[PDB]
DNA sequence: AAGTACTTGAGCTT
DNA sequence: AAGCTCAAGTACTTAAGCCTGGTCA
RNA sequence: GACCAGG
């Protein structure tokens, strides 16, 4: 019963309903509806500055 | 069954006479008599 | 914190700390580092489907051309003479001081020599830059300057011991907490490169066959030799990635 | 994302900021000294699927969970371009219309390009006899005109 | 403190209660005997006084089948094999089947062998000191058992003709074999009390 | 066109489609398409009383109810009966997997045992549950006839 | 597709919503002889882990009857013999030339049969061909309260085979014993039991077709004065979370913030002390709960019990529980789920929309709204855990009995009972001799307990048993005067079973079934005569 | 008496010199150890262990479980105790000093004493612990692990009212095999009733009465299987 | 097994508790053998 | 082994939830063969119910053995059991 | 002048057969001390 | 992962 | 010496039924 | 036969 448990810090990060039944459940959490996934990366010299 | 063999021997590594302990253990069991069995070790020499 | 860890090791302990550490281009590994029950700390690496153990004093000086104290005043920069880790660090360091050597030259022969074999380096062209290279392939990959690794290696080291110290939880690496994603392209990225880097060793072997036989056709200058060698190997990595989706 | 509240502009969060953030679902449960942001709209909480579910707040979260992953499988129009799809087992359902409850999302993410079912008169009631254990029943007249 | 001068009295009521039980018979009174009734019985100038006099026997009710049984126990630990086989042809001319023991700790296994060879027709039987002190047949999870005749095995053995490979059985470390006398061979008779319907009687042997 | 059933809705929490009943047979009288995303209606005013003023404006009763005859006799129910206009998506799972039967068909290379099909005429398998069913039972001769 | 009936149902345990059943067709004669005859669904009757009844009439039927047996309905001629008729469908089953009825209950000034009077006559016209009338009084589902302080139905209670008072339910006809259908399986045999569960399935469903009946929405509203009782109540309960808690950790209510939040983070680092913690709190959450159940949902709700169609469904026991009815009425309450209650993060905000170390019961997984008017999103979250947790679960238990029933028939695989009347393993050896003394193998000994049920009639049974044909054969006075003997309190005499087998002595019975029989006669000496 | 009645529960409960002690600081140099002690009063709040207890038995077990596990650590390096002075009189601490040979590796000390507390017990029944007392005016002790020949001894509770959970392996052991018998019996009733499902003691009765056949009991896997007399079965079942 | 056919299945109050309902499809297909005898010639008669 | 004689018969002489079962399946599939029907049939077509329709009139044949776990048996006619 | 309790002394048998036979090293009857074997999976 | 029974070596006693 | 019970440690098979689809080399 | 699906 671990993993499989919808423990919470997902909140608008992955969907708590929405898992389907059977074996996998629990396993493959649909993304929420608006969490992105950002993917193109950026500069970040000027933090250390 | 090799571990038990003894080559230059060809008996066994047990004592014969533990051996045919054991032969008449199973003699005793073919007709079913258990406790019959146990009686035969009331033997001290 | 899980069980594998000390009865893998028996001299080890659960308490261990993870890093997945990825270079700019995506091209993640992950080392580890296992604590045992002495006090030593084995710096778990993996390469080649192969597992790899090396104490962390021993990486940690080869990094830098060090002073021990500044290895210290690293660890258990603090509070002076904090019992628990002013004596933990005594121990590791001796039993580094035990079987190893001094300088960072000395130590990096040691490495080299040591790992020569697996590594798919060229054969000859040196053994002191092979333990720059180490240090440059697989201990930690995401930071570029050797001073860095250093600082954030002392870094680790100290937030393990305090982990065994207690003061800090367990973290649930089961949590979106500390999950992230690995999107399609990246992977798709990372097998390309991969199978790129089985083309380039595989005709690497082929020109080395080619060498070994006796010497069939032997002029590295000409092309004609290299567009035979390309004849020879296969030159599909296409039909691999389509057989992978 | 999120919306800020001393500012009044978006701002966007991961997997730390939550974890010790005092987010806000409700502009009205705003407690100030602590708050530090506030969620837009929880709509925004959920996944698509489940999102387009109506009232999906009134039922025991089990049956929410089937009635997502068996939407997920609905006899629905796979689309609208189906002469040039080689695809070896297509459904399409000749005769689908909107849903006359449906949330304002299902109309904004347009799915009323692609329906997936009809709109019954569903009578509850326990009358044929036949409809008990979880069954129902269907109105021929219906059936052959065309459900 | 002084405990262990309990231990003992409770080695009576575990023995002369293992009497019948076995078919013999003993004054009603060695049963309920209260706590300082046998410091009255044994005495001594202590206060530690009650070895060197433990011993008696008893005469069967069954008066026949060869023969009785006599109770002796050895206190000193770590009996040994200076105490288990010289007190062996004090038995004998006592002409007494089957006698008893007892001993804290450890009968050392040397003097465990050779002891039960020379028994022959005799048996010593069997237990130590320290672990049957609280009667066992006395409680709520356990029935009462009863040996049976030749006769009455017979019975068994035509009833539902059997084999006596085919009844169930009890193993010999069981207290309560070692507690009733038992031999590996005789059908013992035990009353299943479960309340369910009644209480029947099933049967057992030991091997 | 279609009855639910009664016995369906407790045990199963879905009080939520009596709301969509509701509200329904609120937006099909007027023409209006009633939003339900989820989280709108507080306690204060509940959905049911905002539908159920629809409804009375509509002409319908407030609670949803409506008096229905039966049909085979002809006399009104005593009681009245719910009515609502609900999105019946409907499923995949017909005729395909429903039924197979096999009467005598194609074998297996081995132990001349029906093959594993559906797609083989093959057979459905009997036995190591299903023999303890029977061998309760008490049907020896039902085992060795199918076994 | 394939048509069964309901009553099969809870048997095969399917929910019809889809799910498929092999069906077999046994070639020979040998085998459908024996599959019809010892097979025969009506012959399964009781399933064999218990007595019990395991088939049944179901949910509408249930509740409908529920609301024909009740004495507020009345039928005139038309109905009653279209209903009677409808329940009997003679033909199709057969047996019968013409059907007989009862006269009506009352009379003038119009003629109107009541409703207990039709379930009287179905019980007649499946009377068998000459066994006298059954007698019955028996505890039923619905307790009488819900009728009325002092109501009489309560119990069911009919003599001569008619419904003088008492409702059917559940209990009367369903998974549950000693009601209707049960006795009428002893008394009548089964064969008969079948053709009745049948029977009263087709009328209530013809009794449906002409009255109707269907779960509508105003069942659900508490009116407003049961709403504002419980808004008052949870007002009430504005805090108990906070004073738990602190109670607990044993600080004061108005006690320093810092201190309470220092000493809550001392609290959850550690596992043991939040065991203590949440069996305190889930300890006055589930006291008011009950508060304010106990106030709102029988009292509160808009219908009363039986104009009410869901409460009926509910307190039936057609479908639900009370549990269910509470959540969707009034609240829902704690959510715990594998056991204690909601996982905290790392920095002990339960949820990221709640403040850090939270003692309200909002937190602490309790959520106030109810499912009628709509559950708030914070609360909505727990839930969502919970009812995952649930599926999860159960999802992954169904693999636990994997392995047990591969074990228990290695070991117990043939242990037939054999003609000596004595279980032996198949090589021969003896495992338990009579089965425990088995009284049988459990799927009949039941009513052997219910010592009233015989002699309340006992003109129908000594005709079932068939004592001509049997006292014959068998030995009656020999183990009967050795039961005397053996109920001897001294030893030296075995159990009565032992030295007579019961197969042809018709004289042992285990002990406490003679002593049962013996304190019965004495304890309760009312229907015996002297 | 209730007050004779946890007397007897702090009695059977074992102390772990853990649980007892504070702090323990180890000054160095030679080598030199500090175990704090609390008050008497709170000692004997806790308890009833006398000082004089803490004396012998703190100062042999204690002294001889470290030099083990020091023995331990200097074994696994490879890869005693000449002064001693408990607190006599206040029962506030105790000091032990030893002497080791300086290429001796640095020692984990204060973690070596915190487990050589934990790993030394004064009153300790082999095989028991955690007695406890819970709620019917029959009162009744709940203890942790069995010792039916420790609860012999002990006089304040009757010998005859023994329930247990099951552990019938050793009840069979000393106790019969009808007493194992019904144990089970009794165990399988009693875990079928905490759901209210319904299993008659014939079915329960025949389970247990074949599952001690042998006049032992045997376990439903490996050990059962190889002793029927169907080849075909053993052959069928696990590991054919 | 040969002769034994499947079906997903749905309920019908209208038969019996005995009965059970069989469809067209699996009456036609599923066979079983009947020795003829002087008193059901007619009923076999009928069938072939 | 041994053929109990009639005098002493253990058995129990109630005709069983089996031994009815087999005897009216192998009694139909006799009287399925083309057998003796002993009782006047009524036009009853099936192979099966005139079995029932026999042993009502317990006019039937084939007595069963009731083999006892030793190996010896008990013969009882069908009108002899109850 | 088989059955189950015969299977259950005569698997007893087999287990004191080898309990007996292999824990001795050289020979009881002839004294040698025969070479040993070692084997592979 | 769970856990089982299996087998070998090192320390103590005659 | 060496016999012989004691200890952790090395090899080693199971994990519900069905049923239906699909893709695959 | 193996990996994703699904009741
Ligand atoms: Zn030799």
């Amino acid at each position: 019963t671990t993993v499989r448990k919808l423990l919470p810090e997902a909140w608008g990060f992955m969907c708590p309903v929405h898992t389907p039944d059977g074996s996998p459940c629990g396993l493959l959490n649909h993304l929420a509806r608006k969490c992105e996934i950002v993917t193109h990366p950026s500069d970040v010299s000027q933090i250390p500055s | 069954l090799l571990r038990s063999t003894c080559l230059y021997c060809h008996h066994f590594k047990l004592s014969k006479v533990k051996v045919h302990l054991f032969f008449c253990r199973l003699k005793l069991l073919d007709y079913g008599l258990l406790n019959e069995s146990e009686m035969v070790e009331n033997v001290s020499l | 914190i899980r069980p594998s860890f000390a009865n893998r090791g028996t001299s080890y302990s659960q308490y261990g700390l993870s890093i997945r550490c990825v270079r700019p281009d995506q091209s993640s590994l992950t080392n580890t580092l296992h604590y045992l029950n002495n006090g030593v700390t084995m710096f778990r690496f993996h390469w080649r489907k192969n597992e790899y153990l090396i104490p962390s004093m021993m990486i940690l000086k080869a990094l830098l051309e060090t002073s021990d104290k500044e290895i210290f005043e690293g660890i258990v920069g603090k509070d002076l003479g904090n019992t628990f880790l002013t004596d933990r660090v005594e121990l590791m360091l001796r039993a580094y001081k035990s079987y190893g050597l001094y300088s960072q030259t000395e130590t990096l022969q040691y490495l080299g020599s040591k790992f020569r074999v697996v590594l798919g380096v060229a054969e000859d062209l040196t053994d002191v830059e092979v333990g720059r290279f180490l240090l440059q392939k697989v201990v930690l990959v995401h930071l570029r300057e050797a001073k860095d690794k250093f600082r954030l290696l002392l870094f680790m080291i100290r937030k393990l011991y305090a982990l065994v110290a207690g003061e800090c939880c367990a973290d649930n690496p089961d949590s979106p907490q500390h999950q992230e994603i690995l999107l399609g392209g990246f992977l798709y990225g990372q097998i390309l490169k991969e199978k790129i880097e089985d083309w380039l060793n595989s005709i690497r072997a082929q020109i080395n066959l080619d060498v070994r036989r006796s010497a069939p056709g032997v002029d590295f200058s000409d092309r004609k030799y290299l567009t035979r060698v390309f004849s020879k190997i296969n030159n599909d990595i296409g039909t691999k990635l389509q057989y992978f989706l | 994302p999120v919306k800020h509240i001393s500012t009044g502009e978006l701002d966007m969060l991961g997997p730390f900021e939550q974890v010790y953030m005092d987010i806000a679902c409700f502009p009205k449960e705003i407690v100030p000294k602590v708050s530090t942001h506030v969620e837009y709209s929880p709509t925004n909480v959920l996944s698509i699927v489940a999102n387009m579910t109506p009232f999906s707040d009134f039922n025991q979260s089990p049956r929410n969970m089937y009635q997502c992953q068996m939407g997920k499988q609905t006899m629905g129009t796979p689309g609208t371009a189906l002469r040039y799809r080689t695809d070896n087992k297509l459904y399409r359902l000749q005769t689908g219309q909107t849903p006359v409850v449906r949330p304002k999302l299902h109309n904004t993410y347009g799915l009323d390009h692609y329906p997936n079912g009809t709109n019954a008169v569903v009578a509850v009631i326990s009358y044929t006899g036949y409809d008990m254990e979880d069954a129902m029943i269907l109105n021929k007249s219906a059936h052959e005109r065309g459900f | 403190e002084e405990k262990n001068i309990v231990r003992v009295f409770r080695a009576w009521k575990t023995a002369h209660q293992l009497v019948h039980d076995r078919g013999y018979g003993v004054s009603q009174a060695e049963l309920d005997l209260t706590l300082d009734q046998f410091k009255a019985m044994h005495c001594g100038m202590g206060r530690n006084l009650d070895r060197t006099t433990l011993s008696f026997y008893a005469k069967p009710s069954n008066d026949s089948n060869k023969g009785t049984i006599y109770i002796e126990f050895a206190k000193e630990p770590s009996v040994g094999i200076k105490e288990m086989r010289t007190f062996v042809h004090t038995l004998g001319d006592h002409n007494h089947k089957t006698g008893i023991l007892i001993y804290a700790n450890s009968m050392t296994p040397s003097a465990a062998k050779i002891i039960a060879t020379v028994t022959g027709q005799f048996t010593i039987e069997t237990f130590q000191e320290s672990d049957l002190i609280v009667n066992i047949t006395h409680h709520e999870l356990v029935p009462k058992h009863i040996l049976l005749s030749p006769d009455e095995k017979k019975e068994l053995l035509d009833r539902y003709k059997l084999r006596e490979t085919q009844l169930p059985r009890i193993q010999l470390a069981d207290p309560v074999a070692r507690y009733l006398g038992l031999k590996r061979g005789e059908v013992v008779k035990i009353v299943r009390r479960s309340e369910t319907s009644g209480r029947y009687n099933s049967y057992r042997i030991c091997a | 066109d279609i009855i639910i059933n009664p016995h369906a809705f407790p045990s199963r929490m879905t009080i939520g489609m009596f709301i969509e009943s509701l509200a329904g047979k609120a937006g099909a009288c007027h023409g209006l398409a009633q939003d339900s995303t989820p989280f709108i209606y507080s306690e204060q005013q509940t959905a049911a009383d905002y539908f159920g003023e629809q409804l009375v404006k509509a002409g319908y009763n407030y609670h949803g109810n409506e008096p229905m005859y039966s049909g085979i006799t002809g006399q009104e129910m005593k009681a009245d009966i719910y009515i609502g206009v609900v999105y019946y998506q409907r499923l995949r799972h017909m005729v395909s997997d429903k039924f197979q039967v096999r009467t005598t068909g194609p074998i297996h290379n081995l132990t001349r045992q029906p093959v594993k099909g559906r797609k083989r005429a093959g057979g459905i398998r009997f036995g190591e549950m299903e023999r303890d069913a029977v061998i309760g039972h008490g049907t020896s001769f039902l085992m060795q006839d199918r076994l | 597709t394939i048509r069964m009936h309901y009553a099969n149902c809870n048997s095969y345990n399917a929910d019809f919503d889809g799910d498929e059943m092999n069906m077999h067709f046994p070639q020979s004669t040998n085998a459908r002889s024996e599959a019809q005859f010892i097979a025969n669904t009506d012959s399964q009757y009781l399933v064999p882990t218990s007595g019990d009844p395991l088939r049944g009439l179901i949910q509408d039927h249930v509740v409908m009857g529920v609301w024909l047996t009740c004495k507020d309905t009345f039928y005139t001629r038309d109905e009653y013999q279209q209903l009677l008729f409808q329940a009997l469908k003679p033909d199709e089953t057969g047996m019968y030339g013409r059907i007989k009825t009862l006269p009506p209950a009352i009379q003038r000034p119009g003629i109107y049969w009541t409703g207990k009077q039709i379930i009287s006559s179905v019980l007649l016209n499946l009377k068998p061909s000459d066994r006298p009338g059954l007698n019955l009084k028996s505890k039923a589902k619905v307790p009488g309260k819900y009728w009325s302080p002092d109501s009489e139905e309560g119990s069911v209670l009919f003599d001569d085979g008619e419904l003088l008072c008492g409702i059917l339910d559940k209990s009367s006809f369903g998974a549950s014993a000693f009601g209707l259908v049960h006795s009428v399986h002893e008394l009548y045999g089964p064969d008969i039991a079948g053709r009745l569960l049948s029977v009263l399935s087709r009328l209530f469903t013809a009794y449906a077709q002409m009255r109707g009946f269907t779960c509508r929405m105003d069942d659900l509203r508490l009116d407003e004065q049961g709403d504002n009782w419980r808004r008052q109540l949870l007002e009430n309960g504005k805090s108990f979370g906070l004073e738990a808690a602190s109670e607990y950790v044993g600080l004061s209510t108005d006690s320093p913030i810092a201190l309470l939040n220092a000493n809550l983070e001392e609290v959850y680092r550690d596992d043991e002390k939040l065991q203590g913690l949440d069996a305190a709190m889930k300890g006055k959450m589930n006291g008011l709960t009950s508060s304010i159940i106990n106030k709102c949902i029988p009292d509160g709700l808009l219908t009363k019990f039986p104009y009410n169609h869901m409460q009926t469904m509910t307190v039936s026991g057609a479908k639900g529980s009370n549990v269910n009815v509470s959540q969707i009425s009034c609240l829902l309450g704690q959510q715990e789920l594998e056991g204690r209650r909601v996982p905290l993060m790392v920095s002990g905000k339960s949820l990221p929309s709640f403040v850090p170390y939270e003692t309200s019961a909002k937190s602490g997984g309790f959520i106030a709204s109810r499912f009628l008017t709509g559950i708030a999103p914070q609360e909505y979250y727990f839930h969502c855990m919970a009812g995952r947790e649930g599926l999860i679960d159960t999802a992954v238990k169904t693999s636990r009995s994997g392995y047990l029933q591969r074990c228990l028939m290695k070991h117990l695989e043939g242990l037939c009972v054999q003609y000596d009347h004595t279980v032996r393993d198949s090589d021969g050896s003896i495992v338990q001799f009579h089965y425990g003394e088995d009284s049988l193998d459990v799927t009949k000994q039941k009513h052997l307990t219910q010592f009233e049920f015989s002699a309340k009639n006992y003109k129908s049974l000594i005709q079932k048993y068939k004592v001509k044909s049997v006292l014959s054969a068998v030995d009656s006075e020999t183990a009967s005067s050795y039961a005397k003997k053996a109920l001897k309190k001294p030893y030296k005499y075995d159990p009565v079973l032992d030295k007579y087998p019961p197969s042809r002595y018709l004289g042992s019975v285990s002990e406490k079934f003679q002593r049962a029989v013996d304190e019965y006669t004495q304890k309760n000496p009312d229907k015996l005569i002297a | 008496s209730d007050k004779r009645a946890s007397a007897f529960c702090k009695e059977v409960n074992k102390l772990v010199l853990s649980e007892v002690v504070r702090q323990v600081r180890v000054t160095e140099k030679t080598y030199a150890i500090r175990l704090d002690l609390y008050s008497r009063d709170e000692y004997q709040d806790e308890y009833g262990v006398l000082q004089e207890e803490i004396e012998s038995t703190f100062s042999n077990r204690f002294l001889k479980i470290l030099n083990r596990i020091i023995k331990s650590y200097l074994a696994k390096s490879k890869q005693n105790c000449k002064h001693l002075d408990f607190d006599y009189v206040n029962g506030e601490w105790a000091t032990v000093e030893l002497v080791f040979p300086i290429n001796t590796e640095k020692l984990l000390m204060v973690s070596l004493v915190e487990k050589a507390c934990s790993e030394t017990v004064i009153h300790e029944i082999p095989g028991i612990t955690r007695c406890f007392s819970k709620p019917d005016t029959v009162p009744k002790v709940i203890t942790e692990g069995v010792n039916l020949k420790a609860i012999w001894e002990f006089y304040n509770e009757i010998s005859m009212n023994d329930i247990y959970t099951n552990d019938i392996a050793a009840i069979l052991r000393i106790y019969g095999v009808e007493a194992a018998r019904n144990a089970i019996v009794h165990e399988v009733s009693s875990v079928f009733g905490v759901y209210g499902i319904a299993v008659d003691p014939r079915h329960l009765s025949l389970i247990a009465d074949y599952m001690t056949f042998e006049g032992g009991y045997k376990a439903f896997n490996r050990m059962g299987i190889e002793y029927n007399t169907s080849p075909f079965a053993k052959m069928s079942f696990e590991t054919t | 097994v040969n002769y034994a056919a499947r079906s997903v299945i749905s309920p019908d109050p209208n038969i019996e508790t005995n009965e059970i309902g069989v469809p067209p499809v699996f009456a036609t297909k599923l066979t079983y053998p009947e020795p003829v005898t002087l008193y059901n010639f007619n009923e076999m008669r009928n069938a072939v | 082994g041994k053929a109990v004689a009639k005098e002493d018969r253990t058995t129990t002489p109630y005709m069983t939830k089996y031994e009815r079962a087999r005897i009216l399946g192998t009694r139909a599939l006799q009287i399925s063969m083309n057998a003796p029907v002993l009782v006047d049939l009524e036009g009853e077509t099936d192979p099966l119910q005139i079995a029932m329709k026999e042993l009502a009139q317990k006019k039937i044949p084939l007595l069963v053995r009731r083999y006892l776990p030793d190996g010896s048996y008990e013969d009882w006619s069908v009108a002899e059991l109850i | 002048q088989l059955t189950t309790l015969l299977l259950h002394e005569r698997k007893k048998v087999v287990r004191a057969f080898y309990h007996a036979i292999s824990s001795r090293k050289q020979c009881d009857n002839c004294q040698s001390f025969s070479p040993n074997f070692r084997k592979e999976g």
